[PDB]
């Protein structure tokens, strides 16, 4: 916080602002995979987070999103290149707000990634965590109830802004 | 009357279970890819003359989750086990579900279906004669499909319900 970047995202249901959310990202102990997600977040590098979708939302478990390239939750890259290492699996899994990547198997982070809603720790070592949500879990919470138990959503999470606070 | 018969599709991530599931379903095939959780449709149709209830539940490719999937086994009756005949992979995970499903049923004659998806592609990594060798060794019907062309659809899945009957028939 002296040293993790903050950024956040305003959400939107249907095209309705329904909050913000801010996430710590843990530079200090994952910089490869937090600085991806922080420049994603702000844009800087020309494509990002700003616009896509929640697409998978179960209750209980997780909020996913970050599908930003095939718009269908199959797509997804990174400020590496299209996928990029599972950079260390230091921290867990361990209860809501915490912030992981979304993966197909080892070695193909891209831009997907997951808000638990719940401790998930049978995904400790097969996903990098990397973040934590600060402000708005409250937020998380709203976007929970629009999913369902086969991922589908009620109405259209979107991430309506996004970008880094100072 | 009728009868009802719970069929369940599985297979690797991207075979073609749901594009499969849904032109039984719903006649028209799915070009997008649109990554399964878990679902479940309906359907009466009329097979060799006797009506029946199809239950289809249509898993998704991942093999984590043993409670669930071990699940999905025991209550099913008929397993619909896909690969897709350009990917190999696919192919050879087919055992892997075939012992999972002996296991889960305490059974070594469990009704199946081996099912090789995307026959209209051309870029075929699976022989027929190998996927037939491999149903003629389990002694389960092998079935040709195409979801995009609907080739063989109503067929793996009929077959599976007369699998399911001659099972029954024992
Ligand atoms: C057996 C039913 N069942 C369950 C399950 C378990 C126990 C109890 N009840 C359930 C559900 C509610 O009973 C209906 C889960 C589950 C997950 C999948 C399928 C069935 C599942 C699943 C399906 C997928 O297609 C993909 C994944 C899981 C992993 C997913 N990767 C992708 O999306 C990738 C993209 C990201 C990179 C680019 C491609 N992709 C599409 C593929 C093919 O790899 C991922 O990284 N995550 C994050 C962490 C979270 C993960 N998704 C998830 O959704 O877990 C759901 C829960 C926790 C409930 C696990
Ligand atoms: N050409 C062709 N494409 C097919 C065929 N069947 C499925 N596809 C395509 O292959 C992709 C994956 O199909 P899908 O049915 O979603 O696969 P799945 O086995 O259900 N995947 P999952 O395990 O993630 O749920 C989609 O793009 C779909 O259009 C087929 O017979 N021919
Ligand atoms: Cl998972
Ligand atoms: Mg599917």
């Amino acid at each position: 916080s002296m040293v993790n970047p903050t950024v956040f995202f305003d959400i939107a249901v249907d095209g309705e602002p329904l909050g913000r959310v801010s996430f710590e990202l843990f530079a200090d102990k994952v910089p490869k995979t937090a600085e991806n997600f922080r420049a994603l977040s702000t844009g800087e590098k020309g494509f990002g987070y700003k616009g896509s979708c929640f697409h998978r939302i179960i209750p209980g478990f997780m909020c996913q999103g970050g599908d930003f390239t095939r718009h269908n939750g199959t797509g997804g890259k990174s400020i590496y290149g299209e996928k990029f290492e599972d950079e260390n699996f230091i921290l867990k899994h361990t209860g809501p707000g915490i912030l992981s990547m979304a993966n197909a198997g080892p070695n193909t982070n891209g831009s997907q990634f997951f808000i638990c809603t719940a401790k998930t720790e049978w995904l400790d070592g097969k996903h990098v965590v990397f973040g934590k949500v600060k402000e708005g879990m409250n937020i998380v919470e709203a976007m929970e109830r629009f999913g369902s138990r086969n991922g589908k959503t009620s109405k259209k999470i979107t991430i309506a802004d996004c970008g880094q606070l100072e | 009357s009728m009868t009802e018969y719970k069929l369940v599709v599985v297979g690797a991530d991207g075979v073609g279970k749901s594009a499969l599931t849904i032109q039984l379903i719903q006649n028209h095939f799915v070009d997008e890819y649109d990554p399964t959780i878990e679902d479940s449709y309906r359907k009466q149709v009329v097979i060799d003359g006797e009506t029946c209830l199809l239950d289809i539940l249509d898993t998704a490719g991942q093999e984590e989750y043993s409670a669930m999937r071990d699940q999905y086994m025991r209550t099913g009756e008929g397993f619909l086990c896909v690969f897709a005949i350009n990917n190999t992979k696919s192919f050879e995970d087919i055992h892997h579900y075939r012992e999972q499903i002996k296991r889960v049923k305490d059974s070594e004659d469990v009704p199946m279906v081996l099912v090789g998806n995307k026959c209209d592609l051309p870029s075929r990594t699976v022989d027929t004669k190998q996927a037939q060798d491999l149903a003629r060794s389990y002694g389960i019907p092998f079935i040709e499909t195409s979801a995009k062309t609907r080739q063989g659809v109503d067929d793996a899945f009929y077959t599976l319900v007369r699998e399911i009957r001659k099972h029954k028939e024992k």
